[PDB]
């Protein structure tokens, strides 16, 4: 039930109208889902526990890791035909940078 | 099921 | 995370594991970003419907950790917060609208093999990269499966 | 200025197991 260690799992990003279409509640731009669909085959989700941790990006330019989303919210975890919510990082930089230059 | 951490971190 | 994989040591060097106090348990999983600032999930600091408001004081966050139960003696890092920052218009009475947090570190922490900050796109960065199709990484120490 | 580089991976040029999966979805 609990890992010894560390997990870790790579997701595809997944379209605005399917996130949309996944779940009842009202999605905002502050947000973006990710997940394999039922078809692919591939399974994997962030659960409970994983709150408040990162969805990183390797940037194939610079090849820096960034923060993209953090593990936010989701209708059960890794279940066919849903998917896992993030926080929309880019999207709130503003109050990030806000808070930081006190 | 946590190892207890030193004192010093409160 | 369910489905998932062991990460790898020194793989997700930014990972913070946002511990409470008492009882001693895992509560959430952050980042860092700098040497004094880590990011969470402001549900994981602030939830009025199930009356949680956790103030400083109450939690600790250990940095540089691979093991989740035990103490990584020499290689994790405990820190105490000096100040949490929730965002202000984080919408707890729906759908976690804004569901960032930001806290500051007492003393910076000092980087090393284990522990390394994540970069925070700008514009460009996100535009390029957050594409239906791309693929991101998720890491915790959360449930394995859903129950 | 050294944010998203790993001391284990990056600074010494060394991949881990399966970041090559998250390069090769960037078409
Ligand atoms: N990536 C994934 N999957 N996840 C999941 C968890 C995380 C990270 C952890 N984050 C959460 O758990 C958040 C916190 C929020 C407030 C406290 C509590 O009410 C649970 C609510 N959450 C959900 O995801 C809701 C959906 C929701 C979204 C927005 C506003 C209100 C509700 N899901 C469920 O309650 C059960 O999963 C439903 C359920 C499913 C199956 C069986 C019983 C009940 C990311
Ligand atoms: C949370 O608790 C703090 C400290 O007691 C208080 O100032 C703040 O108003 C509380 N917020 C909510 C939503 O309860
Ligand atoms: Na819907
Ligand atoms: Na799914």
């Amino acid at each position: 039930g609990q890992p010894s260690v560390l997990q870790v799992v790579n997701l595809p990003i997944v379209e605005r109208p399917v996130c949309k279409d996944s779940t009842r509640i009202r999605i905002t731009d502050n947000m973006f889902c990710a997940g394999y669909k039922p078809d692919e085959g591939k399974r994997g989700d962030a659960c409970e526990g994983d709150s408040g941790g990162p969805f990183v990006m390797k940037s194939p330019f610079n090849n820096r890791w960034y923060q993209m989303g953090i593990v936010s919210w989701g209708e059960g975890c890794d279940r066919d035909g849903k998917y896992g919510f993030y926080t929309h990082v880019f999207r709130l930089k503003k109050w990030i940078q806000k808070v930081i230059d006190q | 099921d946590f190892e207890e951490i030193p004192e010093e971190y409160l | 995370i369910v489905e998932g994989s062991d990460a790898e040591i020194g793989m997700s060097p930014w990972q913070v594991m946002l511990f409470r106090k008492s009882p001693q348990e895992l509560l959430c999983g952050a980042s860092l970003i700098s040497d004094r600032w880590v990011l969470t999930a402001a549900h994981c600091l602030l939830y009025p419907p199930w009356d949680k408001n956790f103030t400083e004081n109450d939690l600790l966050v250990r940095i540089g950790k691979h093991s989740r139960t035990r103490y990584e003696r020499n290689i994790e890092k405990i820190s105490m917060l000096e100040k949490i920052y929730i965002h202000p218009r984080y919408n707890w009475r729906e759908n976690l609208d804004r569901d960032i947090a930001l806290m500051k570190l007492k003393k910076p922490v000092a980087f090393s093999d284990y522990i390394h900050p994540v970069c925070l796109p700008d514009r460009e960065t996100a535009a390029s990269l957050l594409q239906a199709g791309y693929k991101g990484r998720v890491t915790g120490w959360g449930n394995l499966k859903e129950t | 200025a050294d944010c998203g580089l790993r001391p284990l991976f990056e600074k010494k040029s060394l991949e881990d197991k399966t970041e090559r999966e998250l390069l090769e979805s960037y078409i």
